[PDB]
């Protein structure tokens, strides 16, 4: 029944917040920075290190401020959680190739007013 | 998906840790507990952020043991079946191509794959080109898919990924 | 151990009465 | 190569062989090594050519370690080097101790200088033993609790220049004061019965002292003779002042200069 | 507002003794100087005495609320 692009997620999970995939990165860049010192102290697994390059590949925007800015202007619409991050990393170009991927979008909003949206997120693009 | 939910988890711990650090100490054993693991409920716990509030430990009556019911604020890691990913490519095979989504790997048959990315392994790299030889889909590129199907495997997640959707390629 | 914390010890002060007139002596400068 | 199957190519010199002696034929240590090369130490081996062999450079009947200096696994010898040496104003001491003979150790210092040693009650603590007066030390059993963070255990430079060596410069000023003493180590029965001999050769100016305890160190004694009883105030000296009735003082002269105009209440 | 009595019941000085031991024979640091003695329940009427046994007492009510209280906020009966 789990299905993401029918929008059914589990009562743990709904209330759960969502992360951009540039944003987590930061947050593991500074548990790096926090381990990388304070010696005497356990160094990162294998882990740690396959989610940073992880997050690291696909880095949209690599400022601190680009970041609420591109959610800012999400939540003012009328989109699920779930839809932020997925919308947020893959960056499409058209709102056909975003309506095409994400099953979820087709007939939610109209096609310039999703295409508005795209074409901010390729301007916020470092 | 990377999340960000609030865990809670209850350590044991021994009377010889008692004295000036015993808080820190709780701390120590808490990040070298429920970093990178992975569940059936919650999914892959990346790493812990934040430490709420450690509870009141309640002295085991019998043994010395006095647990620690601590909450903690970690980014977990649940993908979805039909969530659509980025990830890199990291082996070409004739049986299928083996992608890397962070701390979970996916793997694609040619059944998932239509007949236009065919294989190559007359070439030093196994890539999977066209007929005209145009489009290059070879290692080490990150190539979209979408999870069509979730496994856990003791405590090791191995979802499964496809390539029937259009626009899922290069970018 | 055989050394044990001499710092954090809580020197108790001494109370007393002794009503006696004002004949001791003057402070002095800071430098 | 063949039935041994170790060659010379292998071992080489400079690194360390492990030559297992196992008897000798006349004052060298023949005997195995681990690669079945027939190891046969010669006498400069051993360093005995006519007196006993080298039982106290290689181990008769177990494994000695040496310099490999010759590969002659073919040739039914070991040059193994039987030799550990072939196989190859306020100052900080340092210490890779006990409590009872680092005192001996810490009489001939002048004062100022700070030792440092590992502590003897836990685990991962450090003592800093800094020098106060003609026998008083101050054990700072750090975790005297002087509570630091992780970061600085590395550099054992400022732990001492920010919390003992202000500390020492404002001990080091009541040594120099106008009434000093000691009574033997200051004593409690000693420094009551200084004051009512000085009472009675002027009974109008009442004098003042300064004593350190031996016991408790760290501590200084300010006693007073308000009237016919005697008085004992403690004072703390801290890394950042004095702490006297739990007022903190950044100068040596503020503290005497508010006891001058405090020393006159009937308390 | 604590409503209990103030003062260590006979069960609470029986149990915070015994597992105040436990925890010493179990090498947990202590919280007073040995003047030379090994038991552990020796030690842990010493440290009683002392006031320094570093144990809280959580005191359900019966409507099912509970107070905790240190043991040296408590007057030690015997």
């Amino acid at each position: 029944e789990e299905d993401a692009s029918q929008l059914i997620f589990p009562k743990e999970f709904e209330t759960a917040e969502t992360l951009l995939n540039s944003e987590v990165h930061m947050l593991l860049e500074h548990r790096k920075q926090q381990n990388e010192s304070a010696e005497d102290e356990q160094e990162l697994s294998e882990v740690f290190m396959k989610t940073l390059n992880y997050t690291a590949r696909f880095s949209r925007f690599k400022n601190r401020e680009t970041i609420a800015s591109v959610r800012s202007l999400l939540l003012q619409k009328k989109l699920h959680k779930f839809e932020l991050a997925c919308l947020a990393n893959l960056c499409p170009e058209t709102a056909e190739e975003s309506k095409a991927l994400i099953p979820s979008l087709e007939g939610r909003f109209e096609d310039e007013e999703l295409q508005q949206i795209l074409d901010d997120i390729q301007t916020k693009r470092s | 998906m990377f999340y960000h939910i609030s865990l809670e988890h209850e350590i044991l711990l021994h009377p010889r840790y008692f004295g000036p650090n015993l808080l820190n100490t709780v701390k120590q054993k808490l990040f070298t507990e429920v970093e990178g693991t992975c569940t059936g409920k919650y999914g892959f716990v990346i790493a812990v952020t934040t430490i709420d509030n450690i509870g009141a430990g309640v002295i085991q009556p019998g043994r010395g043991f006095v647990l620690y019911p601590v909450k903690y604020k970690a980014i977990v890691f649940r993908p979805f079946k039909g969530e659509v990913v980025d990830a890199v490519v990291t082996q070409v095979n004739k049986v299928g191509l083996f992608t890397e989504i962070g701390p979970m790997s996916c793997f694609i048959s040619r059944h998932s794959i239509p007949s236009e990315m065919e294989f190559d392994p007359n070439s030093n790299p196994p890539c999977y080109k066209t007929m005209d030889e145009d489009i290059v889909i070879q290692q080490d590129d990150e190539i979209r898919l979408k999870i069509v199907g979730t496994r856990v495997d003791k405590n090791d997640i191995f979802a499964i990924g496809s390539l029937m959707d259009d626009y899922l390629g290069l970018v | 151990g055989a050394t044990p914390a001499y710092g954090a010890w809580s020197p108790s002060v001494g109370s007393g009465m002794t009503p006696g007139a004002a004949g001791f002596s003057p402070s002095a400068a800071s430098d | 190569n063949m039935l041994t199957k170790e060659t010379p190519e292998t071992f080489y010199i400079g690194k360390l062989i492990i030559c297992n002696v196992t008897g000798i034929a006349h004052i060298g240590v023949k005997t195995r090594l681990d690669n079945g090369v027939t190891g046969f130490i010669p006498t400069k081996f051993l360093s005995d050519k006519v007196v006993k062999r080298p039982e106290e450079r290689v181990k008769v009947g177990m494994t000695v370690h040496c310099r490999i200096m010759k590969i002659d696994i073919e040739k039914f010898s070991a040059d193994l080097t039987c030799r550990t040496s072939d196989l190859m104003i306020a100052h900080p001491s340092f210490h890779n101790i006990n409590f009872k003979q680092a005192e001996k150790m810490m009489e001939t210092m002048d004062q100022g200088d700070v030792i440092i040693r590992p502590s003897s009650k836990g685990e991962n603590h450090l003592t800093v033993t800094w020098k106060v007066s003609d026998g008083i030390y101050q054990h700072v059993d750090v975790r005297a609790t002087l509570w630091i963070n992780s970061e600085e255990f590395e550099d054992l430079d400022e732990i001492v220049a920010r919390y003992v060596q202000p500390m020492a410069s404002f001990a080091r000023d009541l040594l120099n004061h106008k009434y000093y003493q000691d009574c033997s180590g200051g004593d409690r029965k000693k420094l009551e019965e200084l004051l009512i001999k000085t009472k009675k050769e002027k009974p109008t100016f009442i004098p003042y002292f300064i004593c350190a305890c031996k016991e408790l160190p760290g501590k200084f004694l300010l006693g007073y003779q308000p009237r016919g009883k005697p008085r004992i105030e403690y004072v703390t000296v801290t890394p950042e002042g004095f702490r006297y009735r739990g007022q903190i003082f950044p100068t040596v002269n503020g503290l005497f200069r508010w006891f001058k105009d405090h020393y006159q209440d009937p308390v | 507002k604590r409503i209990t009595t103030p003062y260590m019941t006979k069960y609470e000085r029986a149990r915070v003794l015994g597992t105040r031991a436990l925890q010493i024979a179990m090498c947990a640091p202590v919280m007073v100087e040995l003047e030379g003695e090994t038991d552990p329940l020796l030690i842990a009427m010493k440290e009683l005495k002392a006031r320094k046994i570093p144990i809280i007492i959580r005191r359900y009510l019966p409507d099912g609320s509970y107070e905790d209280w240190g043991v040296d906020e408590l007057i030690i009966s015997d």
